[PDB]
């Protein structure tokens, strides 16, 4: 009963069983500050049964530093009471409640217990109960630029899936008697030692087909071993192996036991001696708070730092820790004790919410057990950070001033950012900027652009949008929501509805880009990312790229004249199958789904386009006859869709659907088996239908079968929609019409002048003239995966399953068909929160203007295994040009709008280089091998005139520059790369 | 992108392919019209076949789209001109030049592969009745590839 219209993207990450087990679990959250509210928001969006909040402390002003559900009118009211009402709106299936008092027994009502902003004694008291009663216990803490997470899921936790990967499967070439299993040609199984596999469809060794998992002994990238199969047989030929995943038992330790002997998780291997320091430091923080009536050390205070360090020494002595305390790091923890950053809160909230989902669903490998994180490289160094600057000013930014100071706050308040996209990452980025006070000053400004509209499936991970906002523009809603969160952003935010691309350069031009401070990408496609990267490179603006994929995420920072751009790195491209595999010889369901999509486009989209273009363009036929690859195909489509097979009622649509069923699932297979019989052999003597090729079999239309009826209904409904008729769904009419159908005879054909043009003309003149049909249009079917009432995914599923039945492939349901055909990218709210936190932690480095490349960190993480890694950005490559050091990426030539000859002379005289190619855009302006007449015609023209003449399009009035790519040779003839040219018009 | 395209174009210009001649259409670098001469030791002897090459914007990180224009009677080439070349769909790597692609197409023309065909009827004729395949190929290359 899971609402697949809302959890569409999340189910592709978790699954149906995981969510079913998740929707029966209770979560209690103690502490409703920024970290607590982030955890509660992520849990509510995830879809747990219910959430209970416990925080009776009255609200204070500084709490607004990272709490986005608190306003300045709520000062003096308990945080839980004023946060429950705003949390209850995120998801309608997850009730949110509040408890005034907490008792130990009461903890048994919940499946998971998250604890934040709580003293160590209370944490021990809670854990001593939640450990012996088998309740998952997570404890999170955030102090300035430091964070800690502790997980305790019991002594007998059962983890079904340890990495979140789909089971590995592959095809077998041959199996020897020694158990040596070999894959097909150039096929890597990907298995590891100790894995379990099961074999099916193995010829010569039926025993392996039982399904009992067997051990794997990897012997090479293409072969492995399973042991001894002496009794089962001597040799096996062909078959398919599939990995089996077995549950794992994880044993945790209680908080009291693990304080003495913790088990650390390292988020970074460059600093492996720090977690032992943080373990003592946080305990000393708790002791100091308990010794000063719950008051943490004051910001940048030396006396409190000394006392805290004395507590650290006492703890390290008592616990017999054989670790030398790092005074600088410990006192840094002391200084930032009162800090409250929204970026750290978002990062830790995403991590803790993922841990909660692991506890409820018994999936993915959890943290075991301590996770200490720090981003101390983000601390500004170009401003004064002392006790005087970090003291609170009685404003909502006290939690951030306590870490960065007032001068850095003034630096932040005058930012002029540009956010591309308003998706999940866009919403998180806008929330973080609103909390941090970005562009709340006199000279600040924010610009957000996004052309898409809000849909139902977007509300699962985009918390700024509500069901009442479905169908509206994303940018306007996001700007309004963040103006509601931070009233100081009234009038400081501008929202566009423009797609960032070549056609929007009139809005995002030179004037727009010359006032920005940084650009943040929240896109989901590589084309827009590359375009924005090129624009930033040309204008020399810092760029923040971030991407997510299920539970994986990465963040990258591009800094002018320091690091390389986004386009300098290459990512794995999409996989497109060979045309021969899809057309005739499929062996996987993906091939059949791709074939079904092509069939949909060719049946309901292309012929309608041809018909509509024929009835509009007066000279369409002549252009098609000499331009299109198959003019005969176009004429046949037009004839069939206009006169020959134009339906007059829905019965004719049903008849056409039946005919197409016969055409595609009964006749083509007969032709293929006539050309290549099941007993044919290749040139080497091996049977043809062996290995990756599976022998097909024709399908006879059985109306009672569900799949055939589904295909008929979907095809007929889509045809009626194309011709604008009245579709029906009652099976009675289908059964009545299809009973009276006489299948036309079909026998495969063996085959065995310029009259073809005469036949084409005869077909053409048989068509009605365009004048005879005025205002008559056929509606093409535009593929839409998100709508379930247009019969698109239904048709694709039916066709794919029927073709799988042709080749005896295992059919897939509508869920996987929608996943594959629609190119749906799995997404999660936790991953979005984590990437937003990392990007906002890099933003404070960008604001501070850090110069060294070791101070920036590109980040990668995978939450399915609890992996976090950070690496330095790659420096921009340098080069030698005319004995000078030139940056490959961030250097350019600035030149006037001189003539082509003058440009060549300038490059010959100044740089001592001979120009051989000069291009702009997608046109070749000048080449060394062109005929002399063309050059003599082009040389005395200006660059702007040359571009206008070659591209046959006047330069737009807003155009102020030209980017030219030039390839030139040195005096001796050696090719040398040079930076691009920026002609100023 | 543009620089790589021009490097390949110049390399073609510097060293004559003899059996091939590729160049941009008009003045656009993302649309080439190549020419292939029929191999002497093949039924397509004395034939000129035109090919259209469309470079994707992400070149060389995505394969170019190479499509025949002249009609050809080959088991691995259909009526739309699509070529069953593994290096153009999923085996493409950013290290292959246009000269290599043209040489691969010429080698394919030299000897077809009917074991994994793209046009089953032509492959069946090739496997069963070789002489009729030769006659049909000669007729097609005389009717379409000449003049
Ligand atoms: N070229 C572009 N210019 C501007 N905005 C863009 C561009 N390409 C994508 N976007 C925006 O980037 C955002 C990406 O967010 P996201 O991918 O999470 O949402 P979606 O694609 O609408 O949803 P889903 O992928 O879950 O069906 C969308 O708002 C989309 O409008
Ligand atoms: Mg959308
Ligand atoms: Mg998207």
């Amino acid at each position: 009963t899971i609402d697949e219209g809302l959890y569409s993207r999340q189910l592709y990450v978790l699954g149906h069983e995981a969510m079913k087990q998740m929707s029966q679990s209770n979560v209690l959250i103690i502490g409703c500050k920024g970290l607590g509210v982030e955890i509660a928001k992520n849990v509510c969006l995830a879809g747990v049964k219910s959430v209970t909040l416990y925080d009776p402390q009255p609200t204070r002003i500084e709490d607004l530093s990272s709490q986005y559900f608190l306003t300045e009118d709520d000062i003096g009211v308990p945080r839980a009471k004023v946060t429950v009402s705003k949390l209850a709106e995120l998801n309608q299936y997850v009730p949110v409640s509040v408890v005034d008092e907490l008792s130990t027994e009461y903890l048994k009502n919940f499946k998971c217990v998250v604890v934040t902003e709580t003293s160590l004694t209370k944490q021990l008291e809670i854990n001593d109960f939640t450990h012996k009663n088998h309740i998952a216990y997570i404890a999170a803490d955030s102090r300035g630029l430091f964070g800690s997470i502790f997980c305790d899921f019991g002594e007998n936790f059962i983890c079904t899936d340890t990495d979140g990967n789909e089971p590995l499967t592959g095809m077998i070439a041959s199996i020897t008697d020694d158990g040596v299993v070999t894959m097909l040609e150039e096929t890597r199984h990907g298995l590891e030692n100790g894995d379990f596999v099961k074999f099916t469809e193995v010829k010569g060794m039926p025993g392996l087909n039982d399904g009992t998992p067997r051990k794997v002994e990897v012997k090479g990238p293409y072969t492995f071993s399973i042991g001894s199969v002496k009794d089962l047989g001597s040799a096996g030929y062909n078959g398919v192996f599939t990995q089996v995943k077995v549950p794992t038992k994880i044993s945790f330790k209680s908080l009291r036991e693990s304080l003495k002997d913790p088990e650390y998780v390292y988020p970074d291997f460059g600093k492996m001696m720090r977690p032992p320091q943080y373990h003592i430091a946080f305990q000393a923080l708790s002791a100091f708070a308990d010794a000063h009536e719950g008051s943490l050390p004051r910001p940048r205070n030396d006396i409190d730092a000394a006392e805290f360090f004395e507590f650290c020494k006492k703890i390290a002595s008592t616990l017999q820790f054989d670790v030398e305390l790092d005074e600088k790091l410990i006192k840094e923890i002391s200084y930032q004790a009162r800090g409250d950053l929204v970026a750290m809160s978002a990062f830790l909230g995403g991590a803790v919410a993922q841990e909660v989902l692991k506890a409820t669903t018994s999936k993915f490998y959890p943290l075991k057990q301590y996770f200490y994180f720090d981003s101390l490289e983000s601390l500004p160094s170009s401003v004064t950070i002392s006790e005087e600057t970090c003291k609170p000013r009685g404003c909502r930014y006290d939690g951030q001033i306590a870490v960065f100071g007032s001068e850095f706050q003034e630096k932040i308040a005058s930012l002029s950012t540009f956010l591309v996209g308003a998706g999940a990452i866009g919403c998180e980025m806008l929330k973080n900027w609103a909390m941090m006070g970005v562009a709340t000053g006199e000279s600040g400004h924010i610009s957000v652009t996004d052309m898409d509209s809000i849909e139902k499936s977007n509300l699962n991970r985009q918390f700024l949008f509500r069901p009442r906002d479905v169908g509206k523009l994303k940018s306007e809603c996001a700007s309004t929501a963040v103006s509601i969160m931070n009233p100081s952003l009234t009038g400081k935010i501008t929202s566009y509805q423009e797609r960032v691309g070549p056609e929007s350069e009139g809005i995002f031009g030179d004037e727009f880009f010359e006032k920005l401070s940084l650009v943040t990408n929240a896109l989901d496609n590589v084309e827009a990312r590359m375009y924005v990267d090129r624009r930033c490179v040309f204008f020399e603006k810092p760029l923040l790229e971030s991407g997510t994929l299920g539970t994986k995420g990465n963040t990258q920072v591009v800094v002018p004249h320091l690091t390389e751009s986004y386009g300098s790195s290459q990512d794995p491209p999409e996989k497109s199958f060979p045309i021969c595999t899809l057309k005739n010889f499929p062996n996987r369901i993906e091939h059949t789904i791709a074939w079904a999509r092509d069939l949909f486009e060719g049946l309901f989209k292309q012929p309608i386009d041809n018909v509509n273009m024929y009835l509009s363009s007066p000279n369409f036929l002549e252009t098609s006859l000499k331009t299109s690859s198959n003019p005969r195909e176009v004429l046949e489509n037009i004839r069939d869709y206009l006169v020959t097979e134009k339906p007059l009622s829905f019965e004719e649509c049903i008849m056409w659907a039946r005919l197409q069923f016969d055409k595609f699932f009964n006749n083509n297979i007969q032709q293929l088996l006539f050309n290549f019989p099941k007993d044919s052999v290749t040139s080497t003597g091996q049977p043809f239908w062996s290995g990756p090729k599976r022998a097909p079999t024709p399908l006879s239309f059985d109306i009672h079968n569900r799949e055939h009826f589904d295909f008929i209904v979907a095809a007929a409904s889509l045809y009626a929609f194309n011709y604008g008729l009245k579709s029906e769904t009652d099976p009675a009419i289908y059964e009545r019409v299809l009973a009276g159908y006489n299948p036309p005879p079909f026998a495969p054909k063996s085959g065995i002048a310029n009259k073809d043009k005469q036949e084409l003309k005869s077909i053409a003149d048989s068509l009605p003239p365009p004048s005879s049909l005025v205002g008559f249009r056929l509606t093409p079917a535009e593929f839409e995966k998100d709508d379930d009432s247009n019969h698109h995914i239904d048709f694709i599923t039916a066709a794919s399953n029927l073709r799988a039945m042709n080749y005896d492939i295992t059919p897939a349901d509508r869920f996987k068909t929608k996943f594959v055909a629609g190119k749906i990218v799995p997404a999660m709210c936790t991953s979005t929160a984590v990437v937003s936190g990392l990007v906002c932690l890099e933003l404070v480095k960008l604001v501070d203007g850090k110069k060294k490349i070791e101070e920036y960190k590109n980040g990668f993480f995978n939450l399915a295994i609890g992996l976090f890694t950070f690496s330095d950005p790659i420096a921009s490559p340098k080069m030698k040009v005319n004995g000078k050091e030139i940056d490959k990426i961030w250097d350019r030539y600035n030149l006037p709008d001189c003539t082509l000859q003058e440009l060549i002379d300038y490059f010959q005289k100044e740089e001592g280089l001979e120009v051989t190619m000069l291009s702009s855009g997608v046109s070749l302006l000048y080449a060394n091998f062109q005929p002399p007449k063309k050059l003599a015609e082009r040389l005395p023209l200006k660059i702007s005139e040359l571009v206008e003449q070659i591209t046959k399009k006047k330069l737009e009035p807003f155009r102020k520059h030209l980017v030219l790519e030039i390839c030139c040779d040195d005096a001796n003839g050696e090719d040398v790369e040079v930076p691009f040219i920026c002609i100023k018009l | 992108a543009l620089k790589r395209i021009n490097r390949e174009l110049a390399d073609l210009g510097k060293d004559p392919p003899s059996s091939s001649s590729a160049g941009p259409v008009g003045d656009d670098l993302f649309h080439w019209q190549a020419t292939i001469m029929g191999p002497a030791d093949s039924p397509y002897a004395g034939g000129v076949f035109f090919l259209s090459i469309h470079f994707p914007t992400d070149y060389p990180f995505k394969p170019p789209k190479v499509n025949f224009t002249t009609r050809i009677y080959h088991p691995n080439i259909n009526s739309n001109g699509s070529i069953c070349l593994d290096i153009l769909r999923d085996q493409w790597s950013p290290a292959l030049t246009i000269s290599k692609v043209l040489l691969s197409i010429s080698s394919l023309l030299t000897d077809p592969n009917p074991d994994d065909p793209l046009v089953p009827e032509i492959a069946h004729v090739y496997k069963t009745d070789r002489s009729r395949y030769e006659l049909s190929a000669r007729e097609w290359t005389r009717k379409y590839a000449i003049g």
